């Protein structure tokens, strides 16, 4: 009864999502965000100006 | 980089669609590779054949 | 002490085999093996006059002196479906001709009499048979008019006599046959004599319707006409060219599920868990419904069968994928009703009349249990109009508990498979096979087999139970559960079947195509007798796709000699797929 | 068919109710069996719940 | 191949016996032998009226062109009803151990 | 189309196939050399006792 | 509405007596005036733990949280780490379990998402502030972790 590509949580995932309009609005923070760092801490310490 | 489909999908079938846009980049006016969340299947328009 | 006239008793299917097996385990409960086959010859007697088969003056001095060390032994565990059980009998008369026409038939050559020694052959020498179920009985009559029916072969083995075997090996056959058959003619044109064993039975159926509506819704994209570009390449060069497929063609069909009988683990007496498991969920001092043995049979003997309670689930859940592609419509039939009944203390005893009793409140969402529902409910009529429709007849569902019930009908995407698979993972999962079998590409080949015959196709049982409360849970899991038919790509299902078009399509060449006789002229072709094996045309079908678990057969007979019409015409379908036979080119040469 | 421990927990809440708090004055009202392996224990079996 | 058959005989010269093996059970191979088969049948012969389609063959001649090798035959069979005459007579007793 | 052919000719090997518009699921397809093979790795995901 | 312990009183044996008493061994559990209520008030502050543990970690969907919560009938949860917990259950259908804070008593591993991020990740600010209600002073404190 959602579309596009609906998914039932963080758990019991399956095959990849397309993109559309939303239904609701996504606004809670995933958990990725420690491997954010890992864009961070190989630019800002690999560089010119250091 | 190249591939092939239906395979215990978990993170190279990725590496095929991403590509297939970029190998299709003469009819495409988008461009992507680094920033890649990972709900991340954008359309192969006319890429597929 | 019991009331001899004003007491009055009602009772269906449950308390008159119930009150045969608890006075069956008393005395001659190994009997029970025998006595299934002499009521199927009772109900349905055919050439049959003043039988004096079961003998057994009842003799009946041991139930006054109880206290008596019961025999064990193997049980049977015969339970006399609703159609089966009959049918079982007419098979033992059909079978009982075979052994008489063998012996009344061969002596009949004399011109003058035939009283005399077919009188005289009291001894049972001809109760002796080949193959199929022959009980300790007997046959002594005084009738003698034998020669009016037919022969009805239905075991083909050796040892049979004279008359019998004449249609088989003698040339004399064809002025037999006219004499075993009436009613029936066509017998100028063949030259010889041979009886096969086809065995299609027309009646067919169916139906239904419805309607618904509601609404829703839904968302995708669309569905529903889509074109696929095929491109073939043989060298370094290429060509490419557009095609189109339309799900929704032919309307009705659909299957009526045949019947079978139930059976168990075989010992006398009673297990410890059944009985002790039983005690926990209700508090009655005797036994209500007055019954022992019916309570653990329904639970112990079926392990499960789960085929067509099923086939119904990646069914909607393979028609929802193109509903919910785009969901403009949907209808809902009128019987939304769940066979679910609210507070009842011990009619779950008496209740098992009912083919199954399923708990909720356990491992049982207000998602969960309208799945088990929907099927009740006649198959189709749902969310598209046409297209994936046909009909299935269903068994009947019953839920149960005190307090519990929900109702549901609308389904989300990404969602319907988890929470279709949720009702399989307690339970066992025996729901593969009809999402393999009947849920690949039979569907949308037996939708394209209705362009010549419709509505004969049957396989794999009806019901199933296995709860009353709670269940043991010493088995499978499956944790992380997705495959590619469950995402939005139906069309690995149905290009399967344009796959298998071809391969109906590739027993034509071999057979005939103008310079051999055009159709309705040669009809010499050797495939659909209701058997698979040494057939050839389901054989090629065999080969690869879809093997080992269908009726199919007798439609195909008819569909390769429709497909030579079209063929000679301008008409075909498309190319190319892991195919290899000669005298037609599937790969190249 | 044993199997009881809803019935002990009725008797430990209760406990805890006339523990720390004080004293409870209350009556007894009841239906009796009498006897191990007599006719009253045969009689009583009769009847659900 | 199914053409090709075993022999028999019966009656003047005296045939010998014939034990079968032990069956356990004799609906279940009474439906595995039809479901091995896959003939849907027997579920039709609860109804009245039932016909039966069978096919003759031309065989040890190497046949030619007649537009006709194999034969088709239906036999249409209904149910009848006579009056049955069941009759009581003393057979085998069974142990029943004290 | 045998002239371009030159020496070899009207010899398929393999067809592969697409989808004409873009939408969904990307689908290029050639996925059905295992559908022969129905349920190769599917049928048993992450079963155990 | 808990389903925590299920025993459907059946009590045939008690009215045959005579029957082989089992020798096993004794609990002997004294319920002390102020300590047996202190036992199960740490009980339902575990239960908050492993309650926290499951139903905040699939609450990252901004539309909803119904259907793969109502999923979870199976106990997998139940099982834990250290201190007392019995064989009973708790299938309830409210899920209003945002509002209160985390009460931090066990501390050893198995948890997950939203409970450990107090203890490893940066995001923790970001969180305490969530987890923690009518208490203030969250703007001077610089990373996180709970002790």
């Amino acid at each position: 009864m959602a579309a596009p590509v609906l998914y039932g949580g963080a758990g019991g995932t399956a095959t990849g999502p397309g993109d559309m309009r939303r239904s609701l609005m996504h606004e809670k923070k995933q958990v990725f965000a420690e491997l954010r760092r890992e864009a961070q801490a190989l630019r800002v310490a690999k560089e010119a100006r250091g | 980089g190249r591939l092939v489909e239906g395979t215990s999908l978990d993170l190279f079938p990725p590496q095929l669609s991403s590509e297939e846009f970029s190998t299709c980049s003469e009819a495409t006016l988008a461009w992507r590779n680094a920033p890649s969340s990972l709900g991340v299947r954008p359309f192969a328009q006319e890429d597929s054949r | 002490r019991q009331i001899q006239p004003g007491s009055a008793v009602t009772l269906n299917p449950g308390l008159v085999y119930s009150s045969i097996l608890t006075y069956a385990m008393d005395t001659s409960c190994t009997d029970l093996l025998q006595e299934a086959q002499i009521i199927a010859c009772s109900l349905q007697e055919n050439r049959y006059f003043s039988r004096i088969g079961l003998p057994t003056v009842v003799s009946l001095y041991d139930l006054m002196v109880p206290a008596f060390i019961a025999q064990n032994s193997a049980l049977e565990g015969a339970r006399l479906s609703g159609d089966l059980s009959k049918a079982v009998g007419r098979v033992h008369q059909m079978l009982g001709m075979v052994a008489a026409k063998d012996i009344i038939s061969a002596t009949h050559m004399q011109s003058r009499t035939g009283f005399d020694p077919s009188h005289g052959i009291r001894q049972y020498l001809n109760s002796n048979s080949r193959l199929v179920t022959q009980m300790a009985s007997k046959l002594t009559g005084i009738g003698l008019f034998d020669a009016t029916p037919q022969m009805r072969i239905f075991s083909e083995m050796d040892t049979a006599d004279y008359a019998d075997m004449l249609h088989l090996t003698i040339f004399e056959g064809l002025w037999l046959v006219q004499d075993a058959s009436v009613c029936t003619d066509n017998g100028p044109i063949s030259f010889l004599v041979n009886g096969e064993k086809l065995l299609s039975a027309d009646r067919a159926g169916y139906d239904v319707l419805v309607e618904e509506l509601t609404l829703a819704n839904i968302r995708i994209e669309h569905h529903k006409m889509p074109t696929g570009a095929f491109t073939t390449r043989w060298v370094a060069a290429k060509r490419d060219s557009a095609l189109r497929l339309t799900p929704r063609s032919r309307t009705a069909h659909r299957v009526d599920m045949v019947r079978e009988c139930d059976f168990n683990p075989t010992m006398n007496l009673k297990a410890a868990g059944p009985k002790a498991r039983l005690r926990g969920s209700g508090v009655k001092s005797r036994r209500r419904v007055s019954e022992v043995p019916l309570a653990h049979v329904f639970r112990s003997p079926p392990r499960r069968e789960s085929t067509t309670t099923t086939d119904d689930s990646p069914r909607w859940l393979t028609r929802e994928g193109p509903q919910l592609t785009r969901r403009v419509p949907i209808i809902d039939e009128p019987p939304a009703y769940e066979s679910g009944r609210s507070s009842s203390p011990v009619t779950s005893s008496i209740s098992e009349g009912t083919s199954q009793h399923e708990e909720e409140m356990g491992l049982f969402d207000a998602e969960e249990l309208p799945m088990q529902q929907t099927v009740i409910a006649t198959e189709a009529r749902r969310r598209l109009g046409r297209g994936t429709l046909e009909r299935i007849q269903e068994a009947a569902l019953e839920g149960q508990v005190a307090q519990g019930e929900v109702t549901a009908e609308k389904n989300r995407r990404i969602e319907a498979m988890l929470s279709a698979r949720d009702p399989q993972f307690t339970g066992r999962e025996q729901i593969t096979k009809m999402l393999s079998d009947g849920g690949l590409g039979v569907r949308e080949r037996e939708e394209w087999l209705e362009l010549v015959d419709k509505t004969v196709g049957v396989k794999g049982l009806k019901e199933v139970r296995s709860i009353d409360g709670i269940r043991r849970h010493l088995e499978e899991y499956g944790e992380r559960e997705g495959f590619a038919v469950v995402r939005t790509l139906l069309s690995g299902n149905s290009k399967h079947v344009r796959r298998i078009n071809q391969l109906i399509r590739e027993s034509n060449p071999s057979a005939f195509e103008t310079e051999a006789s055009r159709m309705r002229r040669l009809r010499a072709d050797w495939d659909g007798d209701a058997g698979s094996a040494p057939v050839n045309a389901l054989h090629f079908v065999g080969n690869s796709p879809g093997w080992k678990r269908w009726l199919e057969n007798n439609n195909i007979p008819s569909d390769i000699q429709v497909a030579g019409k079209k063929r000679m015409c301008s008409y075909l379908a498309e190319v190319l797929s892991h195919g290899n036979l000669k005298l037609s080119d599937a790969t190249k040469l | 068919g044993q199997s009881k421990l809803t019935r002990l927990v009725k008797g430990f809440l209760i406990l805890l109710e006339m523990a720390e708090r004080k004293e409870v004055d209350f009556h007894v009202g009841n239906h009796i069996h009498v006897t191990y392996a007599i006719a009253p224990v045969c009689d009583s079996y009769d009847l659900p719940g | 191949k199914m053409s090709v058959w075993d022999p028999s005989t019966r009656e003047g010269a005296r045939g010998y016996r014939e034990k079968v093996v032990r069956f356990g059970r004799q609906i279940a191979s009474l439906l595995q032998y039809f479901e091995n088969m896959h003939s849907p049948a027997l579920d039709i012969i609860a109804c009245d009226k039932f016909l039966l389609k069978y096919q003759i063959y031309g065989d040890i001649d190497r046949d030619p062109a007649f537009g006709e090798n194999t034969m088709t035959a239906e036999v249409p069979v209904v149910w009848d009803k006579c009056e049955v005459e069941v009759k009581l007579y003393a057979g085998p007793l069974q142990k029943l151990m004290s | 189309w045998l002239v371009m052919a030159a020496t070899c000719g009207g010899g398929s090997f393999g067809i592969g196939k697409l989808k004409s518009l873009c939408k969904e699921f990307s689908v290029p397809k050639e996925l059905r050399d295992a559908l022969r093979v129905k349920y190769g790795l599917f049928g048993g995901k992450d079963s155990l006792e």
